[PDB]
């Protein structure tokens, strides 16, 4: 198939700024590419279509160029309603092929996260299970680094995390990295500490206590 | 206006059928062909099939040929998307698009979770330590399908409140935590999963 390499994953932009999103088809796929806009839980909506081809009713600010195999989604004047997800579509064979996507959000200052870590719950022990939450609320930009330690020991493989959206306030983010062991586990290791690695903060904070 | 309205999605043991189908209303239907787009979750578009407007000529997505079967009934304006052996990787919300030669016309999509796990209610666990900013939560786990919601003090609080968003566990459960900040008072959290019927007021102390 035809695969549309698209970049950048994520972009950081302010209102009134000109942004510019990449899309390249590993082959030659003529002019036959759009690009979609989507914002969380809505469907996709066309912007462009035929490269540089305006869909009814979208803004000027949009507008596509490039033909062949580079192809350049640009947005004059940015307004706030415009940060969302975009894609790179091309219909020239099949299958139909998209671009990875690029979130586009709202550009801010550092901001720190506030860190807190959760012992887990006596009532949740009864049933033979720990989790142990570390918290970031609400630090900028998105990309943070937790480490879990356990008595000193480097944690892998037994945590998730989870990002909210951007805040449509304050434009931060938060982050919640959970480990996950069992009773037994649990109950041979004192200390759990949680280590934040972010450009907020002057050195990598670490948070933690005695079970 | 041009409308399209997906239905039949749920939640489908691996190996099982099901029948998507796309409500076009707004437009001549018989003069259009039709696509069918999913979305992963956490992932960008996948084409899936395309029908021409009298049906005639069909292309799948190599990842679902052989399996499923587009067709349409332009007498009532319905776009079908028949999915057999369905697997962990057809999870998706699947869309209804609609292409001329507006390029491409999208629904709001119908969500389809390939799962072999039983309808479970959350378990619902506090969140507290153990300065002036304070942080404490609920830690939602072990609940299935999506989704669960979460309040605050009834929806008396909602600054400061961050709901994660859920992730699937090995277990094929889903798990989230909510969490607020505070003034260093009552503090309840009130979970809701609608599959289940279950509703859960928890405090945290
Ligand atoms: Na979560």
């Amino acid at each position: 198939e035809i695969v549309l390499t698209q970049s950048p994953s994520s972009l950081s932009a302010s209102v009134g700024d000109r942004v510019t999103i990449t899309c390249r088809a590993s082959q030659g796929i003529g002019d036959d590419l759009g690009w979609y806009q989507q914002k969380p839980g809505k469907a996709p909506i066309l912007l462009i279509y035929g490269t540089s081809t305006l869909q009814s009713g979208v803004p000027s600010r949009f507008s596509g160029s490039g033909s062949g195999t580079d192809f350049t989604l640009t947005i004059n004047s940015l307004q706030p309603e415009d940060f969302a997800t975009y894609y790179c579509l091309q219909d020239s064979n099949y299958p139909l092929t998209f671009g990875g996507g690029t979130r586009l959000e709202i550009k801010r200052t550092v901001a720190a996260p506030s860190v807190f870590i959760f012992p887990p719950s006596d009532e949740q022990l009864k049933s033979g299970t720990a989790s142990v939450v570390c918290l970031l609320n609400n630090f900028y930009p998105r990309e943070a680094k937790v480490q879990w330690k356990v008595d000193n020991a480097l944690q892998s493989g037994n945590s998730q995390e989870s990002v909210t959206e951007q805040d449509s306030k304050d434009s931060t983010y938060s982050l919640s990295s959970t480990l996950t062991l069992s009773k037994a586990d649990y109950e041979k290791h004192k200390v759990y500490a949680c280590e934040v690695t972010h450009q907020g903060l002057s050195s990598p904070v670490t948070k933690s206590f005695n079970r | 206006e041009v409308q399209l309205v997906e239905s039949g999605g749920g939640v489908v043991q691996p190996g099982r059928s099901l029948r998507l189908s796309c409500a076009a209303s707004g437009f001549t239907f018989s003069s259009y062909g039709m696509h069918w787009v999913r979305q992963a979750p956490g992932k960008e578009l996948e084409w899936v099939a395309v029908i021409s407007y009298d049906g005639s000529i069909k292309y799948y997505a190599d990842s679902v040929k052989g399996r499923f079967t587009i067709s349409r009934d332009n007498s009532k304006n319905t776009l079908y998307l028949q999915m057999n052996s369905l697997r962990a990787e057809d999870t998706a919300v699947y869309y209804c698009a609609r292409t001329g030669e507006p390029q491409y016309s999208w629904g709001q999509g119908t969500t389809v979770t390939v799962s072999s796990a039983s309808t479970k209610g959350p378990s619902v666990f506090p969140l507290a330590p153990c300065e002036s900013t304070a942080a404490l939560g609920c830690l939602v786990k072990d609940y299935f399908p999506e989704p669960v919601t979460v309040s605050w003090n009834s929806g008396a609080l909602t600054s400061g409140v961050h709901t994660f968003p859920a992730v699937l566990q090995s277990s094929g459960l889903y798990s989230l935590s909510s969490v607020v900040t505070v003034p260093s008072k009552t503090y309840t959290c009130n979970v809701d999963h609608k599959p289940s019927n279950t509703k859960v007021d928890k405090r945290v102390h």
